[PDB]
């Protein structure tokens, strides 16, 4: 290291943390995406939901 | 004299009884309710029924809601009487929940075992085996059926029934593995039954029918329903012999608002042994004679209270490496825990830690988030396995820390979680909030 | 005929100065090494008994 | 060179600090940014008699 390069050493070759959430007072507060099949078939049910007042007749 | 010498003996210490009152006891007001009919009907399976084999259904949507499944089994048995021990639950393998082919929960035949030793209690317990199993010392040949009730979220209690009105998109279904081995019917001990007949099922689902008011609302408005799931994977343990108490740390891999853990020991070859073998009265084949044999149930007997032939000496419980609470016996897990909130009898070899005050109930009493917590882990130390299992006056005359040399076999260790998640269904589409 | 090895899962937080281990046998307090027919290594070691 | 003195044999230390034997901290794991920690153990094979 020069004397210019060792202040750069530290930003850049040092390497950087990758999980900071400490997994507490904070933690994976991110990863608990819904479960829900990405779109379902839409076909066979959805009149129950636009031409309800049929199915009920 | 009379009633009324007390009933106007009114003074100082009633004021905060019947003074200004709230309630009378001798009037009830009734709720009006929504119209509904009950109706459960057959299901048809998909695959080839048989032990071993894999097997599912797709729930037809004929009703509202689904509230209580009953999966039907017809079984021969293929040995005497005593050779079983419900048999119609180690067949079910296991059960697998799915909302339009999402995983909801999955429960386990040791499960089943383990949740009657735990909350299903009395006369429906009783009740449970004369559903599962042969109770009338039946002999070979006799063929009966059996009723397996499921216990996911939506059956017991009408208030989680699964929402079909509003679940448009997303079939439900369910997937069975049914087990290759049955004692007493398939198999006795390691040995094939010849000639044993392949069981027959079929799953009967109860559908709420439900009137056009209310039935509307349930299409068109949202839905959040607080449910329940099962968590769980298995490992094995190390029992010693002699000189020693082995200890046991058991790294706890659980997610999500947890209401308890549950666990117990058994020897994986025996479905439902979570004691070791003894030759005392029920405690092994042939127990009391010259014929006894330590190395196989007396099927029929399997369960025990006797704790002493429990292989567990005393269990820890750490979080993020801290104790949780002092190191309690494993009499206290069997028998206090559930006594303080649950209200049965737990069997010997079965254990249960809450953190909540009433697990039984669907009403959230206490939890511990495990999806919120660095580590956690189950820290057991077990009794030495030094009694020598054939000879009772060493079996019931011994101190607490010992055990029988059978208790070695009960290497197979189960560890279960109960916890809460929330079924969203949202103009149709069905899912759950969280997944961890 | 193996030289078995662990991979032990640690739990610990806070700044920690050391980690420190020993071997010991449960049975015997402060015994954290192996016995031997040696001096000081085992009960009677160098005799017959 | 953390303490200066004879460590009985089967015990094991080792320090991130300069002077462990001290309090004046003198350099530390902070197991509070290290998600997973874990020691490695490799066993000498038990086989003299």
């Amino acid at each position: 290291l020069s004397g210019e390069a060792a202040a750069m050493y530290g930003d850049v070759v040092v390497q950087k943390t990758t999980r900071a959430c400490r997994k507490s007072e904070g933690g994976f507060k991110d990863v608990n995406t819904e479960l829900w099949g990405t779109s379902p078939y839409l076909g066979r049910g959805d009149g129950e939901v636009y031409n309800m007042p049929a199915s009920n007749q | 004299a009379g009633g009324l010498s007390q009933l106007v003996a009114y003074g100082a210490q009633d004021v905060y009884l019947t003074g200004n009152p709230q309630i009378t006891f001798f009037k009830t007001v009734y709720r009006r309710y929504t119209n509904f009919a009950i109706e459960s009907i057959q299901q048809t399976i998909n695959g080839s029924v048989g032990f071993g084999n894999k097997v599912s259904t797709q729930i037809s949507r004929n009703g509202d809601l689904i509230t209580d499944i009953v999966v039907e089994f017809v079984l021969t048995k293929g040995g005497n009487g005593g050779t079983t021990y419900y048999p119609a639950e180690e067949l079910l393998q296991d059960v697998e929940l799915e909302i339009g082919g999402q995983r909801i929960d999955k429960h386990y035949n040791d499960w089943f075992r383990t949740y009657d030793a735990l909350f299903r209690m009395n006369d429906d317990r009783y009740n449970y085996r004369r559903m599962t199993d042969w109770v009338n010392n039946e002999l070979v040949g006799a063929q009966k059926r059996f009723y397996v009730p499921l216990i996911f979220f939506f059956n017991q209690t009408p208030g989680l029934a699964l929402p079909l009105i509003a679940l448009q998109y997303h079939e439900v279904k369910l997937y069975f593995t049914l087990a290759s081995q049955v004692q007493g019917v398939n198999y006795n001990g390691s040995s094939a039954i010849a000639g044993a007949a392949q069981p027959t099922m079929s799953v009967w689902v109860d559908y709420i029918f439900l009137d056009t008011q209310e039935r509307t609302r349930f299409a068109q408005l949202p839905h959040e329903y607080l449910i329940e799931q099962l968590q769980f994977t298995g490992s094995e343990t190390a029992t010693p012999s002699a000189t020693t108490q082995a200890s046991q740390n058991i790294r706890l891999n659980f997610n999500h608002p947890t209401k308890y853990l549950a666990w117990n020991f058994n020897n994986p070859t025996n479905y439902g042994q979570y004691t070791a073998l003894a030759n005392i009265p029920g405690a092994c084949s042939g127990a009391g004679t010259a014929a006894a044999t330590v190395t196989t149930p007396d099927y029929g007997n399997t369960g025990t209270y006797n704790e002493q032939l429990a292989v567990l000496d005393s269990a820890k419980i750490q979080l993020n490496g801290q104790d949780r609470f002092a190191t309690r016996k494993g009499s206290y897990f069997n028998k206090v825990q559930p006594y303080q909130s649950i209200g049965g009898v737990t069997p010997a070899g079965v254990y249960l830690y809450s953190f909540a005050l009433k697990p039984a109930g669907r009403q959230p009493s206490g939890t511990c988030n495990f999806s919120r917590i660095d580590n956690a882990t189950l820290s057991l130390t077990y009794k030495t396995c030094s009694i020598d299992a054939t000879s009772p006056a060493a079996v019931l005359g011994n101190t607490e820390t010992v055990t029988a040399n059978t208790a070695t076999l009960l290497t197979a260790l189960n560890i279960y979680a109960k916890n809460y998640n929330v079924l969203r269904i949202m103009s149709g589409m069905g899912g759950l909030a969280y997944a961890n």
